[PDB]
């Protein structure tokens, strides 16, 4: 499922901001 | 009216905009206890003033850090901004003063942890939930957008819950009065408007396709555009392709298409109606608006909170001790903090 796939994926914890 | 409201709203803020407030505490005034949160700029920690006894986040920015990553504007708006402004979902900011190393702003401290942190546990709100919180952050950007403000880093990490179980925006470090257009890539991959990527130059509506993903997340329990790395996000986004759950309404599916809306010309929020097409969506029809700008709606969830300075509801980071130098670091690029 994609839940599933979002679980099992690199970004599920906090996401900080890019930048220049 | 709410037109009314906003013009009031208005002089307010640029009496504060003109004049800034400055220098208003130092750092022994405050008992510095945890680290609530940690960002790619600075950290916040849960602090004690001692004289009042009360509890309050300081973000530390490090001025050196601030000047490597090309932030110094951007830092500059933030404290700006953030004394200037005031409505119910956003932060207070206190206090603020700077040192030889670092920039202090000493904030409301707010109790019931990031959105992110329930979201991820609970999986995903409720539509009723989500629109709870989606209704408080449509009327803060109306509020901001009204004062030319664009805000520019709406996700769960940045929307602290309160006692009341209420949104207070945090994290104002790409704030930006602007009217007309602006340039800079910033945010939050994920968040990203298309127009960002594509290094277009964009406005106000950026916040809105933002409010687009945040229903979504909080509905689904996952954002409509993830992948591994960043550049495989900004792929699907500019791609214009999103899929719904199954278990969204018809309704919700309908303000979402409109808010992920690629062409920026037929995006909710940036058309003549202005903020009111989203307002008079049929997704918000249950919604009284002036019950939830007065906070006199039940809240869905209230966080438990054991008495003042609890931390349960935040994470555990590591500490780093607060060092600060003999010498002044970036004395000119910082004067006006
Ligand atoms: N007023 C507050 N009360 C309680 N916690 C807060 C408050 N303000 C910020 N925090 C916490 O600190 C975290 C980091 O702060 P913030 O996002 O403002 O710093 P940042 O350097 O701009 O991070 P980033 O740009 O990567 O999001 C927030 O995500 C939040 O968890
Ligand atoms: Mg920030």
């Amino acid at each position: 499922t994609t839940y599933a796939d979002f679980i099992a994926s690199g970004r599920t914890g906090r996401r900080n901001a890019i930048h220049d | 009216s709410v037109k009314e409201f906003l013009a009031k709203a208005k002089e307010d803020f640029l009496k504060k905009w003109e004049n800034p407030a400055q220098n208003t505490a130092h750092l022994d005034q405050f008992e510095r206890i945890k680290t609530l949160g940690t960002g790619s700029f600075g950290r916040v920690m849960l602090v004690k003033h001692m004289e009042t006894g009360n509890h309050y986040a300081m973000k530390i920015l490090d001025k050196q850090k601030v000047v490597k990553l090309k932030q110094i504007e951007h830092t500059l708006n933030e404290k700006r901004i953030l004394q200037a402004v005031n409505f119910p979902f956003l932060v207070k900011l206190e206090f603020s003063f700077k040192d030889n190393s670092n920039l202090y702003m000493v904030m409301e401290y707010a109790p019931g942890g990031e959105m992110f942190s329930h979201l991820r546990r609970i999986g995903r709100f409720s539509e009723p939930h989500a629109r709870f919180y989606a209704a408080q952050i449509v009327l803060t950007f109306e509020y901001l957008h009204s004062l030319d403000l664009i805000y520019r880093d709406l996700k769960p990490e940045n929307l602290m819950i309160d006692q009341q179980g209420y949104i207070q925006v945090t994290d104002f470090g790409f704030a930006k009065r602007v009217k007309g257009r602006t340039w800079t890539l910033c945010g939050t991959p994920e968040y990203l408007a298309p127009e960002i990527i594509l290094s277009k130059g964009y406005n106000k509506a950026v916040d809105w396709w933002a409010l687009g993903v945040l229903i979504y997340e909080m509905a689904a329990g996952y954002p409509p555009f993830f992948a591994d790395q960043p550049i495989q996000i900004y792929e699907k986004i500019v791609s214009g392709k999103v899929r719904f759950p199954s278990h969204f309404s018809s309704d919700l599916k309908d303000l979402l298409r409109n808010l992920l809306q690629v062409d920026l010309t037929k995006r909710f929020g940036n058309l003549k109606n202005g903020v009111n097409d989203i307002k008079n969506h049929k997704w918000f029809a249950t919604t009284d608006w002036i019950a939830i700008y007065q906070r006199k709606v039940e809240a869905p969830f209230i966080p438990k909170f054991k008495g003042p300075g609890d931390t349960s509801n935040f994470d555990d980071y590591e500490e780093e001790e607060i060092r600060v130098s003999i010498n002044e670091k970036c004395g000119k690029e910082f004067s006006e903090f």
